[PDB]
RNA sequence: GAUGUCGGCUCGUCGCAUCCUGGGGCUGAAGAAGGUCCCAAGGGUUGGGCUGUUCGCCCAUUAAAGCGGCACGCGAGCUG
RNA sequence: GAAACUUGGAUUUCUAACCUGAAAAAUCACUUUCGGGGACCGUGCUUGGCGGGUAGUUUGACUGGGGCGGUCGCC
RNA sequence: AACGAUAAAAGAAGUGAGAAUCUUCUUCGCCGUAAGGACAAGGGUUCCUGGGGAAGGGUCGUCCGCCCAGGGAAAGUCGGGACCUAAGGUGAGGCCGAACGGCGCAGCCGAUGGACAGCAGGUCAAGAUUCCUGCACCGAUCAUGUGGAGUGAUGGAGGGACGCAUUACGCUAUCCAAUGCCAAGCUAUGGCUAUGCUGGUUGGUACGCUCAAGGGCGAUCGGGUCAGAAAAUCUACCGGUCACAUGCCUCAGACGUAUCGGGAGCUUCCUCGGAAGCGAAGUUGGAAACGCGACGGUGCCAAGAAAAGCUUCUAAACGUUGAAACAUGAUUGCCCGUACCGCAAACCGACACAGGUGUCCGAGUGUCAAUGCACUAAGGCGCGCGAGAGAACCCUCGUUAAGGAACUUUGCAAUCUCACCCCGUAACUUCGGAAGAAGGGGUCCCCACGCUUCGCGUGGGGCGCAGUGAAUAGGCCCAGGCGACUGUUUACCAAAAUCACAGCACUCUGCCAACACGAACAGUGGACGUAUAGGGUGUGACGCCUGCCCGGUGCCGGAAGGUCAAGUGGAGCGGUGCAAGCUGCGAAAUGAAGCCCCGGUGAACGGCUAAGGUAGCGAAAUUCCUUGUCGGGUAAGUUCCGACCUGCACGAAAGGCGUAACGAUCUGGGCGCUGUCUCAACGAGGGACUCGGUGAAAUUGAAUUGGCUGUAAAGAUGCGGCCUACCCGUAGCAGGACGAAAAGACCCCGUGGAGCUUUACUAUAGUCUGGCAUUGGGAU
RNA sequence: CCCCCGUGACAGGGGGCGGAGGACCGAACCGGUGCCUGCUGAAACAGUCUCGGAUGAGUUGUGUUUAGGAGUGAAAAGCU
RNA sequence: GAAACGAUGACUGAAUCCGCGCGGACCACCGCGCAAGGCUAAAUACUCCCAGUGACCGAUAGCGCAUAGUACCGUGAGGG
């Protein structure tokens, strides 16, 4: 769903359940020291962190229940705001299709129903998950985006094949825990973004193309009139591709990467 | 035409301050170079 | 260790290889109107459209709408 | 033709190096209960490769101005 | 020349050696969303008093922000500190590093923010929630009485706690009206005789059964331990019983009563002008915040600091007999700032500078509204040369016959238009717009009737050339080119058609991610993000759309082979020694990533031999010839529109062709108006001129510095010849003095420089790769 | 959101109401479009007139951080 | 370079007295020395300061200063 209209934008998107309640402040800032390191990202206006949970392991065997979803930014994703029978409320992202006030029981033992988080020798094949481990311990670094989701494919030893959303085929063992069902905040992609400035609310003050510049400034500086040479960035490499992974450790765990 | 110079006693006191050239030994040898000079005078009376 | 460049505007001034006017000779000049050559520099030699344009083409006129010089006259005068 | 005191090589795998995460102790430190990675990575020395990303420089003369064209010695 | 804004002065009185300039008086003019007032910065005695007059002051000076001396600055409550924390800074241990040093958890520093006890008046020449007077408030220690018991941590909790827009209700600040009150007196000019005119018309505290909008409020019993390290009576949750109207709770503020203030003025001595005393009434009606009641209500996406004080709970501890808590006096109250300037003569601008400087207050009348506009209160000011003159010229203005853009690069400039109400309004459209299209009417006064109010509606009457009667105040339209659009950019010649922009595409990156800062197996940014994400690159809303060519360059993929380094390795070759031996060059094999080799790749570099232009457009921001050819407009059209096509040298994301809207964009046309023009005139003001005061600058070989013509280094006052020409100034003009200015910026030269580029040379950060260590065991 | 009409290949349309906007006119403020003036200036970049933004990609104070092959840059080789 | 010797960054890793290193590729011979442990006056350099002296200055000279790192310029280093 949107907004739409005359007078000049495209597409807001909306949303229910709202409370504004209980995590850390963040701060914005770009350069880290002298120049700045990762580019542009000046602008944006005032978020606030929201902990949450991706562990979720010590709250092993005991059950929750939904209190409300809510909008948080730094995010593009639903976040559940749970609260368990213990007493304590942890933040959760939620998925498609999870309720409020739904139940998500924690815990190896607890069946591949939505959001119930479990291990991956537990999850039943060709299910999908959001919210990988990658190392048993730490947290979740895989499909915590909108929309995004991972399908389980036939276990090794130890070790299971994941479908991850670039595409790509991995090797992550059933150790690892994972949330049921896919993370939705239902299409976020479609969004239209509207005019400049609203690109504004959040990064900054995006692309400056290099062949504006000057010669002394970027490679693609310099000439006359709009034009092109060499095809290359900040330092020459260029947009196509080059692989840029180093021969590692990580690159024995992947089977046909593709795209 | 706001010129360049905006009195500013913090600002002024903080950097190009005694206890500024003592945080650093390019500051502590401007000091002691100061001092050398003649008995100039120096950073934080001015 | 600088003589500011095109064109316009302003202001003129000079040469005559005379566009007009004046005086003549010849005419394949009856008259009227011309052609051409000589004498002649006093004065006069219009207003617009196009173009940065000088030039040039056009409009409407005129006795005629001359050609050139003056640092392609003139920016310690103007424009730009 | 078997046995071994054996030596290097590729494979495979292992845990005591090492890396790295959680745990009451935000970076560390730890007896640590552990978990994953792992002789890899990293790292130091060397070998060859790439490298306007950067750096130092080079880019002649004659010439009825310079350039272009031409011409530099020899008979 | 100038004396620093064209806001403006005049007279009298005074002081004095001397007055246009200092003082007093009375007028005038100027500001008044300030040119008034209050802070913060910053500046330092610039404040006040008494002197002074060199210099500073653009003149003058008796005067000053100048010089001399003397005084003036007062805090438990305001702002800061003994309180807290943000970004950032620092940082024991800790992590890195040729040195110096770079990082970094906790912790600490750091207001621009959180927390926190006072208000009303009075006055020194100069201070004021600071002193004084009135009543008040906070904490701390002690003392008396109650109580007669628990208190409550470097620890938990709750709380502090946070956005933007818009908006209901009730106030107050505060302003207005009056035949309300109060107070003073007069009045004349023609009138009025008060119903006129002028002024003032309440601030704090306490109490109170009075009026009162609005504001927010649940409570205990209890269950699980897996929650807050443990604890806990506390907090989260879960469950049970009493929260559908109530209603406990709170008063903004009003009202009353009292009290302390204040109040127009009146009195009184006057030592040249102040001081002391006295003290009138406070009414009805209306307007009203950005302040207060509040942490109100509603909607929205872009999702809106932290920490301490604060409240609650225990651990430990002391005591449970003298507790905590209350109030009753008492005692106690540290440090710093506090004058004055503070949109400016006191701060930054070299200056007493037309510049700049963050916040708060900022009255009245008229005006739909308002911080606009005119005038004006309070307050402040006439800008520290002045006086005449009424030439040229210049600047800033007012009016202009007839004409009306003929001016000219161009309507540049300057008119015209101008608010509000009504009627009315096009092609085209993305259905919002275009649009304030265009155009037409209205507008003042009085009276009458009507409504819903500041007022409006209707009718009639009136007055002037004119009724947004003055000030503020859009000219419009038709076509194109470019970019869609709001926006951004060359501080000081370029605001655009540049840049960015949503949208689109290619590609990279699987998380100690790619990428980037960096002595660094440190740390950090990417990101407390995880492929619907992040980097890079190019296009550039939306609409249809995006063709052919990979031979070369690159990038991706490939393995049969061609070469390919060290290196493990040593046949062989040669030296020396009598000799064992010791030694020099050093190869076949083993050798990786590269490169040659193959295949793919274009919203990759790219091209129209690898192919040769698919749409669509075309003399175009691309066009040479060229003012192309026809046509439109014009009396006349190198520009402009339309075709056509012969495209010198358009073309599909260095996008192709369109597109409503947008534009201080560029181009052509038309309407209107008009000093732009025919072609200039008159008028104003401020300079120019004259007199008195103060008094610069660039420049300058020296000068007793003419014309013609000729010569001369080839543009003569300075040489020749001839002509002209008494001495010296003032106002003016701009031809010469190759006039001034800056050792030409063009050009060339220098085996001069620097920025940039790349398939120029050479290295190199980076990065790839074999070997060697760190570096171990077991199987085949 | 609340009323009425309407759904034949068609969407909607009207009234109430609401209070949206890189909306519009316009002071403050931010900005510099065009002319003139100034040009040994009042001023080492202004003045008058005119013009742009004017709830946003907005303006502004304080505190801090980033710099010499370096920073910063809605991109001029601009600023430091 | 025919490059010995010393010196380390990486990697290997010896002998020891009929032993070891050197004598400028290397070998034999002949000589010279005994590393991988330490400490160590004097002659040597300099002039903030003090003394004496001068074919050194004498007020645009001599230190920048006949005293001043002051006045003054700058945000600052700095300059003067
Ligand atoms: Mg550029
Ligand atoms: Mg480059
Ligand atoms: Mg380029
Ligand atoms: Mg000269
Ligand atoms: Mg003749
Ligand atoms: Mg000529
Ligand atoms: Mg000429
Ligand atoms: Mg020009
Ligand atoms: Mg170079
Ligand atoms: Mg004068
Ligand atoms: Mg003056
Ligand atoms: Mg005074
Ligand atoms: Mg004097
Ligand atoms: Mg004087
Ligand atoms: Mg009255
Ligand atoms: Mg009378
Ligand atoms: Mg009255
Ligand atoms: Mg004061
Ligand atoms: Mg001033
Ligand atoms: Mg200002
Ligand atoms: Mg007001
Ligand atoms: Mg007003
Ligand atoms: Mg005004
Ligand atoms: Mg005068
Ligand atoms: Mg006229
Ligand atoms: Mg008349
Ligand atoms: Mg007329
Ligand atoms: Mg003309
Ligand atoms: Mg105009
Ligand atoms: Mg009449
Ligand atoms: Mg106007
Ligand atoms: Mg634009
Ligand atoms: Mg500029
Ligand atoms: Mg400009
Ligand atoms: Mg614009
Ligand atoms: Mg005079
Ligand atoms: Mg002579
Ligand atoms: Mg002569
Ligand atoms: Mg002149
Ligand atoms: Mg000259
Ligand atoms: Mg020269
Ligand atoms: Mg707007
Ligand atoms: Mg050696
Ligand atoms: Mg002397
Ligand atoms: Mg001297």
């Amino acid at each position: 769903r949107q907004m739409t209209t005359a007078d000049f934008s495209g597409l807001t998107k909306k949303r229910p359940e709202k409370a504004l309640t209980e995590a850390l402040p963040k701060t914005g800032g770009r350069n880290n020291r002298g120049r700045i390191t990762s580019r542009f990202i000046g602008g944006g206006h005032k978020r606030l962190y929201r902990i949450i949970d991706f562990k979720r392991r010590d709250k092993s065997g005991v059950n929750a229940k939904v209190a409300a979803i809510e909008y948080d930014p730094n995010r593009s994703a639903r976040i559940a705001l749970l609260h368990y029978a213990d007493g304590e409320k942890r933040y959760i992202l939620a998925p498609e299709g999870l309720t409020v006030g739904a139940t998500v029981n924690a815990g190896p033992e607890a069946e591949p129903k939505l959001g119930n988080a479990l291990p991956l020798r537990f999850v039943p094949v060709g299910a999908v998950v959001h919210a990988l481990e990658l190392v048993p311990g730490k947290g979740a670094q895989l499909a915590r985006s909108a929309g995004t989701s991972v399908q389980v494919q036939g276990k090794e030893s130890d070790y299971v094949i994941v479908r991850l959303p670039s595409g790509e085929l991995r090797r992550v063992h059933s150790e690892c825990y994972a949330t049921i069902g896919a993370v939705g905040n239902a299409e976020h992609k479609n969004i239209v973004l509207g005019k400049a400035g609203r690109s504004r609310w959040l990064g900054r003050k995006p692309h400056q193309r290099g062949s504006a510049m000057n010669p002394v400034d970027h490679p693609h500086g310099g000439g006359e009139g709009r034009t092109g040479a060499g095809r290359v960035p900040v330092t020459p490499w260029g947009k196509p591709t080059k692989g840029l992974k180093t021969r590692r450790k990580r690159k024995t765990s992947d089977r046909f990467i593709v795209t | 035409m706001k010129r360049t110079y905006q009195p500013n006693n913090r600002k002024r006191a903080k950097t190009h301050g005694f206890r500024a050239r003592m945080k650093t030994k390019s500051g502590r040898n401007i000091l002691a170079r100061r001092r050398a000079k003649g008995r100039h005078q120096l950073t934080v009376s001015d």
